[PDB]
């Protein structure tokens, strides 16, 4: 044999598929250098063919069963082709599927939002909603962009999220797991090992029990962010709640990183920016990406292919050349391995290089693994090496060794510290958005978390883990999280989270081998074999080995430890808490940006009616949004003479409760922004009240308007 | 009713102590703000009306809750 | 030649006429687009639970898909309540009349009127 | 309306279906929507427009903007 006829068969798909596979990755680099219909169709074909190959052999891999299979090598490979995925749901339930994908794919690519001004102009998320949400400091322009997003695209998803999910989790079912969650848990989860096991589950619990440490941290960052987005936006932040989502520096708040411009540590003190002594000094794409070379060879790391060096896109097409322009590391087979990327003289591009390289280094590494188990230990293995990289290039000590900071400059530690919030923004940032952001997809497919209550769980946990208040009450007509790319294109998020952790370990773990005396936010692993050798020790292994056992290969842990990650924000840390010391260090779930204005409204149906006591449904609800929206009509046109159109839609309610209690506001009829202030709405509640009352076969009494009583 | 926002009806006199306490367990913080009263229809009875009150209170207060109360 | 009185609607519009002075008489509400923005979506709320309960389909039925025509100062009126969404798809006479009768009493109780005073000209009071 | 992310102009999608497309349903959305949007975006111009047309034709001596 069983293992042996098992092993045949992975060792003739290995020897076939990598000369098929070369075709398929080198057909799209081509099409990825120039941009000819040709070049479509060229990739098009050969990845039809790629997967086809695949499929067949898949089929043949189920002849070796691995109760049978002992050699972990083979046993491995034929698992990663024994599964079967989608193929187990019915033909009509996957192309369900695919369609539902499609759609929610087209939706979140081409949704635009229209100006309430002007409904000519139109808004796509890529360019106008992001440019909004990262640079304008509007809080009217912020809050439009944001829940007309959600209002727009978010109401599109809700219905096809729905189906997702559930087609979803059959699939995973039928391929045998508890459901999509699990599926997806399945990176993480090592068996047949001797200490190095890892369960699906335990993930969960390794990811809540490291984000526990973290908390500290970033409630320290979170209060200093409040106390400044304060300044910013004057009444609009409370000092002891949450921040409003409109104002985070991007659409959905996942990373802080354009929050820097109002919080910068000290504004007199700059960063580094080696960009201009690059320049100076005639710093070409080639030029940067030697550097490149030189610290890996530095640290002991093969020297890069001469091959890379022949065929890579390093630079801008230049000329009518039509090339896609995104820094990407090519392992397109056989010994092949190429980079493209508009490159430009940079700091940024030159710290990208590095990244990239780290990628191609690791691929090298893992090159000599079989076809299969030829990739990072897991999903969040690859990108952290690419990361550290970036880490040590960046160190100014790098650039004054890479000749482009004069090292008579002194580092200043004000300027440390700015360092360290800029990479707090958007490393400790993204943390609590990642974390809840996966709890709740994972509690959803699940079941955990029904139906009725997606959108109410989304926003508590929205409160309590990350500390994030909705400026508008969102029901469970509203998909907020599927209005982010991932969850509209079917992608795990838990990689960003445990790479994050990864990256840090690594850092330590190598910064340890290169006998850093200093901070760790200021270490330069270049010119240390031995951290190369730890490092590479990892690199070689590939898929292999189990990732607890690549991990004790560097870091010597076989689990995910914040504790570097908080080692290396140490020093902001301390600083931070002396900045948090008259400030409140925490959030209250309970402050709403619309609350100020709300009126809690409680009904008593059986007190006015006993029997014949109508049930209050929707329908009751709608009737009522509908009653305020007249009430409000009719104070405006008469106290005002202003014909105001409120529609239904203007009367955000909040906080339903089986008491047939509930808080309510009203906004301008075309403007979220604009919220009627509570008096207003108390005089034209005052004004129609029996009519209100009438409708609902209610009275004053029963009909308990809090804070609007009779006279 | 009003506090931990239960449904009309869902709290009775035959499920109250139950129910408050359930409450007490689920919210003490806000079940401390909730007031209460101590009344048993005994202590009603045995509390005793000074001066002519028997007739111009108790008498005319209890005619009023019934109908007709101007011919009675 | 061609009819002015023929409408591609009028078949499924019911004439709705309100009276005021003959019920509210004195300290009657004047008849305002705000009145017809609430009777419009009276008319969605009883379409809304008429679809939910007898057909049981929570239709999200609005005050535009209610088409009211020809307003009166007798405070007489048609319409015939639409799709949602689709103007093509416009809700026949009958299942109205139905969803009407369904919630008539509230549609009085939200005027203050009643059957004799808000008259749905078809729909019978019983 | 069935799907928002499609969204046709007049002078190419609008008018190849009032000009072309027979469907009953499909000939009414169009005719609705055109009345039902750009109609109603120019109401309050055009009534404005009227304003000051006439004023401009009154002070050139002129009855109203028609004369
Ligand atoms: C499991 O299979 C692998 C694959 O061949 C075996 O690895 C080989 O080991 C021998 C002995 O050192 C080498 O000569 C070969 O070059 C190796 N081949 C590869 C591609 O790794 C491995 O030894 C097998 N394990 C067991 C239990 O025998
Ligand atoms: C993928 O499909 C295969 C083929 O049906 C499944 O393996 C079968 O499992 C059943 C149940 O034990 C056996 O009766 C068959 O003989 C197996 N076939 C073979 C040759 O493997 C497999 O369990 C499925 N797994 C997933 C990922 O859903
Ligand atoms: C590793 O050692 C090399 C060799 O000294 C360093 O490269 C030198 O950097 C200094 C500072 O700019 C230059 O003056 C030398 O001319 C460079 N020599 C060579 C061979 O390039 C390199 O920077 C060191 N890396 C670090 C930062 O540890
Ligand atoms: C960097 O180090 C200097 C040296 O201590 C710090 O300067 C101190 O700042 C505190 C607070 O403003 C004063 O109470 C001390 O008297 C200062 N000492 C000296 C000698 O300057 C400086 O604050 C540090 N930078 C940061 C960001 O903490
Ligand atoms: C929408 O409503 C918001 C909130 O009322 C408006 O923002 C304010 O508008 C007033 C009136 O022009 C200004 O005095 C304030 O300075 C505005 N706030 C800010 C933060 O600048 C907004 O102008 C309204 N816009 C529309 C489309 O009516
Ligand atoms: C909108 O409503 C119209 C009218 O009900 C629908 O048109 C009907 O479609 C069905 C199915 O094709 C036909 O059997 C009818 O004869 C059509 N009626 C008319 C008047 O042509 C239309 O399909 C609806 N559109 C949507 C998206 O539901």
């Amino acid at each position: 044999t069983i293992e042996e006829q098992a092993k045949t068969f992975l060792d003739k798909f290995n020897h076939e598929a990598e000369d098929l596979f070369y075709q398929s990755s080198l057909a799209s680099w081509n099409y990825n250098t120039n941009i000819t219909e040709e070049n479509v169709q060229n990739m098009n074909n050969a990845g039809d063919k790629w997967s086809a190959f695949l499929k067949e052999q898949s089929t043949l891999a189920q002849m070796y069963p691995l109760q049978e299979i002992q050699n972990l090598t083979v046993k491995l490979q034929l698992q990663a082709l024994q599964q079967n995925g989608s193929s187990v749901l019915s033909e009509d339930k996957s192309k369900r599927l695919n369609t539902i994908l499609n759609t929610m794919s087209t939706i979140y690519s081409t949704g635009k939002v229209c100006n309430p001004d002007n409904p000519q102009e139109c808004l796509l998320l890529e360019p106008g909603l992001n440019e909004i949400m990262a640079n304008s400091l509007d809080y009217n322009e912020r809050l439009w962009a944001w829940e007309s997003w959600r209002s727009e695209v978010g109401k599109q998803l809700r219905p096809l999220y729905e189906e997702y999910v559930v087609l979803k989790n059959e699939m995973a079912r039928a391929n045998h797991y508890e459901d999509y969650g699990d599926y997806w848990r399945g990176d993480y989860e090592v068996n047949g090992v001797d200490g190095y096991d890892y369960s699906r589950g335990q993930l969960i619990e390794d990811v809540e029990h490291t984000f526990e440490e973290i908390k500290p941290l970033y409630e320290h960052l979170h209060a200093y962010v409040r106390a400044k987005l304060m300044n910013a936006y004057p009444s609009y932040i409370s000092p002891i709640g949450c921040l409003p989502a409109h104002l985070l520096g991007d659409m959905w708040g996942r990373f802080w990183t354009n929050l820097y411009s109002l919080t910068v540590p000290f504004g007199q003190k700059p960063n580094i920016d080696v960009t201009d002594a690059m320049v100076d000094q005639a710093w070409d794409a080639q030029r940067i990406f030697k550097e490149a070379e030189k610290f890996f060879v530095s640290v002991g790391l093969p020297n890069m292919t001469q091959g890379f060096w022949e065929n890579s896109m390093l630079t801008d097409p230049g000329n009518v050349q039509k090339a896609v322009c995104h820094p990407t590391a090519w392992d397109l087979g056989k010994g092949d391995f190429r980079i493209l990327m508009c490159t430009k003289v940079t700091m940024d591009d030159f710290l990208t290089a590095h990244h990239e390289m780290g990628h191609i280094q690791y691929d090298m590494a893992y090159a000599a693994q079989p076809f299969l188990l030829r990739n990072g230990a897991n999903e969040g293995f690859h990108e952290a090496v690419g990361e550290i990289m970036s880490l040590s290039a960046a160190t100014p000590k790098h650039l004054k060794s890479i000749g482009l900071l004069s090292p008579d400059f002194q580092e200043d530690n004000e300027t440390e510290i700015n360092f360290l919030l800029k990479q707090a923004l958007t490393i400790v940032g993204t943390l609590p958005f990642t974390y809840m952001l996966e709890k709740w997809r994972w509690m959803v497919f699940k079941g955990e978390i029904p139906k009725d209550q997606w959108m109410k769980k989304w926003w508590e946990m929205k409160r309590e883990i990350v500390g994030v208040v909705e400026p508008v009450p969102h029901d469970e007509t509203y998909c907020d999280p599927a209005s982010l790319f991932h969850v509209s294109n079917d992608y795990s998020f838990i990689r960003y989270y445990t790479r994050t952790l990864y990256q840090f370990q690594f850092q330590e773990a190598l910064c340890q081998a290169a006998k850093h005396e200093g901070p760790l936010h200021k270490c330069d692993i270049s010119n240390s074999t031995e951290a190369g050798q730890k490092l590479f020790n990892m690199l070689r292994l590939g898929k292999s080995e189990p990732w607890t056992l690549a991990l004790e290969n560097v870091v010597g842990a076989k689990n995910m430890n914040v504790r570097p990650l908080l080692n290396y924000f140490e020093p902001l840390f301390t600083w931070l808490k002396d900045q948090n010391k008259n400030s409140f260090v925490g959030w209250s779930t309970d402050w709403s940006p619309y609350a100020d204005q709300s009126i809690k409204v409680r009904i008593s149906l059986k007190s006015a009616l006993g029997d014949k006591a109508y049930e209050w449904n929707d329908n009751e609800m709608y009737l009522f949004r509908s009653s305020v929206a007249y009430a409000m009509r009719q104070y405006f046109l008469k106290v005002k003479n202003q014909m105001i159109l409120f529609g239904e839609e203007d009367v955000r309610v909040a906080n339903l409760k089986p008491r047939i209690s509930f808080n309510f506001f009203v906004t301008a009829p075309k403007n979220v922004s604009d919220i009627i202030p509570r008096t207003e709405v108390e005089k034209a509640i005052r004004m129609s009240r029996s009519r209100i009352n009438d409708a609902f076969r209610l009275n004053d009494n029963s009909l308990e308007f809090l804070g609007i009583q009779p006279t | 009713i009003n506090g931990f926002d239960l449904p009309e009806g869902n709290v009775t006199q035959e499920n109250f102590v139950d129910m408050q306490q359930r409450c007490n367990a689920s919210d003490p913080a806000a079940y401390a703000q909730l007031v209460f009263q101590t009344c048993d229809i005994n202590a009603f009875l045995s509390e005793a009306v000074e001066g002519t009150g028997l007739a111009f209170i108790v008498f005319t207060e209890a005619i009023t809750k019934m109908p007709l109360s101007p011919l009675w």
